[PDB]
RNA sequence: ACUCUGGUUCCUCUGCAUUUAACCGUGAAAAUCUUUCGCCUUUUACUAAAGAUUUCCGUGCAAAGGAGCAUACAUUGAGUAAAUUUUUGGAGUCCCCUCGAAAGAGCGGGA
């Protein structure tokens, strides 16, 4: 999936939950990655165990302390066009019969 | 990419590493010691320079204290655990 | 559809009594596909029959030679 | 220059912000980041040191070495660079 | 099978023509040599 | 070909027949710019 | 060099080397020679040819008018779409005759 | 004043802008808007509502248009045509999302599945009926039979696929079995539709012998599945490939006709309640909108007929 | 009523830039980091057309004749017809070191 | 992994080329109307300027269809391939005091 580089952005914009090495849980919007595995969380949010949360802003996390992530949540959200002809309005024209 | 994960198994010949190359060829089991203060035995069947091993029929002991172990039929091993490699006593070539 | 109730009259003939729209009969527009429509006259032309070309054919299938057509 | 990761990149304006940031040995820093560099060593100005304990001091330069910082709040605008 | 054949051959010699790649819509508009 | 009724119209350097465009070399232009010289003005700028 | 050197400062066109083509009627050979001063010893026949010369080009310009957006009416493509008109090829003196 | 049955901006609206034979219309489930296609290609689509818009018209085909469905969420069209091919067009995209390039000659007809994992049904001049699954190039199945098939549905389920063609006979093939598990003879002559009622107990089928047959598709039925036959319609000599509808509520059967006239028969008495003028030549295909008693006519003369009916 | 008095460049619409609108907005807060700059220098030593490239690089739809000189800044119409820059226009960009 | 398309050259249709400082035209015609100058026993054909509209010889681009020539699958929009101090080849493990049934947590202390 990600790094892959036909697929880079597998993860990207996701809502992500990182564990770090010190045991904390972020969560945030994954949405920048390093070779080094540098990572950059929008929004981001931390949490514990009792759950106390905490709020941070625009995280940027280095590489040499994430344990693991997964997806927290979807990324956020919101036949084409073109036409040539018209839709008057009109009736039927009675034809002829046997 | 590949050029220099096929060039690499030259210095294995006669480098510290010998242990691992006779272990694997003539099969000798190898006591592992690793971080976490385990020791794993097994037979390596491929490593690499920066001392990853793949294990076949793994005997896995540590005291946890009363002695405890656990059977791994195959394994994986990161090299980055290993600490100490030994040809074990209590084995032999096979 | 409803038909029209009572009689008729003795004195206009049936072409007169027809449904007409010019002089002599009901002209309306028609949009027939052209290969198909260029393939019926060829057959009558060279054959001397074609598939009947009225909306609402009935039974009569087939105009002109007709004992070809059925051959 | 040559190609750098984004989140070295967004660093890089991070520079002249306010920034946050956490060490390896817990404490945490605020300040304004005057210097970044592609190792992410950072030099902070006016600097304030929140030791885990809760206390506090001024600090009028900190330099952090790179491979000792555990994340940094970068401030909210660098979104839209 | 023979009239069912014989009407096979038909159907598919009227539809070839009739939706022919030289009658697609579009096509007809010749050339002056 | 300088004397050809549509110069150069099948080669490369323009378009085609229809004659539209075309693209040459400065040892064509320099030529070219020779030959027109009894045409030409000598001015290099219009501050005159 | 010297010589793509030289064609930078040549006159329109020499300093270009690419282009769209133009009419044979659009290209006016001589109208750089009466928009620059008349030789200081051409005879006062040739001065006021040159002034009137500028002068059909100064009203030219002056009441310009830019050539309106609108649909290119063929003409000779409406009469080569009809049966009654063939083409062929001729020599223009056969033709003019 | 007069009595309204509809939203419709006009009790009649008459749609312009196709170039060529309409030979294909359907409602969007949804019920927003509707899609029509033919011999020009271009598949336009049109609101049901208010000025009925040509909000939108997608291109890619080269070849005439045969036929053209929704799939059941409305969230994709599927289309199939004379270019020997079927594609599925997203709708919020406009844009192809499969191109099943695998049948040899023209497709006649296609059918989505009605539920469950998206298949689409088809049937085509090579003789094959192909279910083609969405996520895999290679149709699931392949039932060949000997004549060329014009018209095709699945049953409600999604498990029989309908067929019928130049044999006159209409075939059911079981999917589990890869078999003809039976066959519905009666037609005289070539069949040019077929479609399954909203229940999906029965089907009709639409042939130029000039009538619709309505069968009984129901697993279990007590003896013959011909239920009833429909008349008064007229296939003329240009034989096109004539579509049949349903009524959302099954007491309304339509089909297509060559006498210009929109036929609607009711299901139950087999009487024709309504048989409308207005087109000028072959009416191909006809349908009703999903949720409100609105009729959508196709002709051959390139207009598309939207109009109110008192379906009491 | 229509008097059609226009005397300078007018823009109907933004237009398209390499940074968001609101990364210049938002950087108006750090004076750290923005720097206010007169240009300078004699007539027709190429300042103007120094910021037309400046210009062309923030904006990607921005036009730059390959014959003239777009002048951006130069938008008066009396600065258009003299060629000259007569009165200091501001122009506010991002850019990158 | 998905659908997306053969190059060239030419013909013809359709649409667009108004925020003009200025320019579809690095060239340059004719007419009509209104007004003002000069011819003149009248009108036409005119003089030479303004303003407002037209026609005509031309221009560009996009898109669609066709017609000729020789012939090639990639490639567009959507999206692939480093064990020596600063990240990806381990400064890791283990043991006491405190709150608390419960498991963690103190810049806690020790090997
Ligand atoms: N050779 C050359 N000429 C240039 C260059 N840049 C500008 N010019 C020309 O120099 C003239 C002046 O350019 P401007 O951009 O108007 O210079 P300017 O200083 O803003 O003029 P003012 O502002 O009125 O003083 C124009 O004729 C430009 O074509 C350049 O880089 N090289
Ligand atoms: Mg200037
Ligand atoms: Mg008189």
């Amino acid at each position: 999936t990600i790094s892959k580089n036909n697929k880079m952005m597998a993860h990207l914009n996701y809502r992500m939950k990182i564990i770090l090495q010190d045991g904390r849980t972020f969560i945030g919007f994954f949405k920048a990655f390093d070779k080094h595995m540098n990572i950059l969380l929008a929004e981001c949010e931390e949490h514990r165990q009792i759950e106390e949360k905490r709020i941070l802003g625009l995280v940027l996390v280095r590489g040499e302390h994430i344990v693991s992530m997964t997806v927290d949540g979807p990324p956020p959200r919101d036949g084409g066009a073109g036409g040539v002809g018209q839709a008057k309005p009109g009736g039927r024209g009675m034809p002829a019969m046997p | 990419a590949e050029e220099l994960a096929a060039k690499e198994d030259e210095e294995f010949n006669v480098g510290p590493l010998s242990i691992l190359t006779n272990s694997v060829k003539n099969n000798h089991q190898v006591l592992i010691n690793c971080r976490n203060n385990k020791k794993l035995l097994g037979r390596v069947k491929a490593f690499d320079r920066h001392c990853n091993m793949v294990l076949e029929n793994v005997k896995e002991m540590w005291t946890e204290s009363v002695a405890k172990d656990r059977f791994i039929s195959k394994m994986f091993l990161r090299g980055d655990s290993v600490i100490l490699v030994v040809k074990n006593p209590l084995a032999q070539a096979e | 559809f409803k038909p029209e109730s009572g009689p008729v009259n003795h004195f206009k003939s049936e072409q007169q009594r027809s449904q007409k729209n010019t002089l002599t009969g009901f002209v309306e527009p028609a949009h027939l596909n052209e290969f198909h429509f260029n393939r019926q006259i060829r057959s009558f032309d060279t054959l001397g029959y074609a598939q009947n070309p009225t909306a609402e054919s009935g039974t009569t299938h087939f105009v002109g030679d007709v004992k070809k057509a059925e051959a | 220059m040559t190609s750098v990761g984004v989140p070295i990149k967004i660093l890089h304006e991070a520079e002249g912000h306010m920034v946050t940031l956490e060490t390896v040995t817990g404490e945490v820093y605020r300040g304004k980041l005057s210097e970044a560099e592609d190792n992410m060593n950072c030099q902070l100005a006016e600097t304030v040191v929140t030791f885990r304990d809760g206390r506090s001091h001024q600090l009028d330069n900190v330099f952090i070495r790179g491979n000792k910082i555990r994340f940094m709040i970068l401030p909210d605008m660098l979104k839209n660079a | 099978d023979s009239i069912l054949e014989e009407k096979s051959r038909k159907w598919k010699q009227l539809q070839g023509k009739r939706y022919s790649e030289k009658k697609k819509f579009g096509m007809s508009d010749t050339q002056k040599e | 070909w300088f004397y050809d009724h549509k110069p150069l119209a099948t080669t490369r350097f323009v378009n085609g027949p229809t004659y539209r465009k075309w693209a040459f070399s400065i040892p064509q232009m320099s030529t070219l710019y020779r030959l027109a010289n009894q045409l030409l003005t000598d001015l290099v700028d219009d501050n005159y | 060099t010297a010589n793509g050197l030289a064609l930078l400062w040549a006159p329109r066109p020499f300093n270009l080397r690419s282009g769209r083509t133009r009419r044979a009627v659009d290209v006016p050979l001589v109208k750089s020679w009466y928009r620059e001063h008349c030789p200081a010893g051409m005879p006062v026949k040739v001065r006021v040819s040159y002034q009137k010369l500028l002068k059909v080009f100064v009203l030219n310009a002056l009441k310009h008018r830019p050539p309106k957006p609108q649909k290119r009416r063929y003409l000779f493509r409406s009469f080569k779409a009809t049966k009654f008109f063939q083409t062929t090829t001729l020599d223009w003196v056969e033709a003019g005759l | 004043t007069a009595q309204r049955f509809s939203n419709l901006m006009a009790p009649t609206m008459v749609l312009l802008g196709h170039e060529g034979e309409i030979y294909t219309g359907a409602f969007s489930p949804d019920g927003t808007c509707l899609a029509t296609s033919g011999y020009d290609q271009k598949i336009f689509f049109w609101n049901v509502y208010g000025e009925c818009e040509n909000f939108s018209t997608i291109k890619g085909h080269s070849g005439a248009v045969m036929d053209l469905k929704f799939t059941t969420d409305s969230s994709s069209l599927v289309s199939c045509g004379t270019d020997k091919s079927v594609r599925v067009w997203d709708m919020e995209t406009g844009t192809c999302a499969r191109r099943f390039r695998t049948h040899t000659d023209f497709v006649n007809a296609v059918h989505p599945s009605r539920r469950g994992v998206t298949l689409v049904a088809s049937a085509s001049d090579d003789g094959t009926c192909r279910v083609h699954d969405m996520r895999t190039k290679e149709p699931v199945k392949t039932y060949t039979n000997r004549y060329q098939q014009t018209a095709v549905t699945f049953n409600d389920s999604s498990d029989q696929v309908i067929s019928g063609g130049i044999d006159n006979v209409l075939k059911v093939w079981d999917m589990r079995r890869d078999e003809i598990t039976y066959t519905l003879t009666g037609h005289r002559d070539t069949i040019t539709g077929i479609s399954l009622s909203p229940s999906g107990k029965f089907i009709i089928s639409n042939s130029m012998d000039c009538t619709v047959r309505q069968w009984d598709i129901r697993p279990f039925v007590p003896g013959q599945r011909s239920v009833g036959v429909f008349a008064g319609h007229n296939h003329n000599f240009e034989k096109n490939l004539l579509k049949c509808s349903w009524s959302p509520c099954e007491r309304f059967i339509t089909a297509g006709s060559s006498d210009r006239f929109l036929y609607v028969w009711e299901t139950l008495s087999k009487k024709i309640v309504y048989k409308l003028p207005g087109h000028m030549g072959s009416v191909n295909c006809t349908d009703f909108h999903p949720k409100e008693p609105i009729m959508l006519s196709c002709g051959s003369d390139k207009r598309v007929f939207l109009g109110e009916i008192d379906m009491s | 009523p229509v008097s059609k008095k226009k005397f300078q460049a007018a823009e109907r619409f933004l237009p398209e830039t390499v940074y968001k609108k609101e990364y210049l907005a938002d950087l108006m807060d750090c004076p750290h980091i923005m720097r206010n700059v007169a240009i300078a220098g004699h007539l027709h030593h190429g300042k103007t057309t120094f910021l037309d490239c400046l210009m062309e690089q923030t904006h990607p739809e921005f036009y730059r004749a390959e014959d003239a000189d777009a002048r951006f800044t130069d938008i008066l119409f009396i600065e258009k017809q003299r060629g000259c820059s007569i009165k200091s226009q501001p122009v506010s960009i991002v850019a990158q070191d």
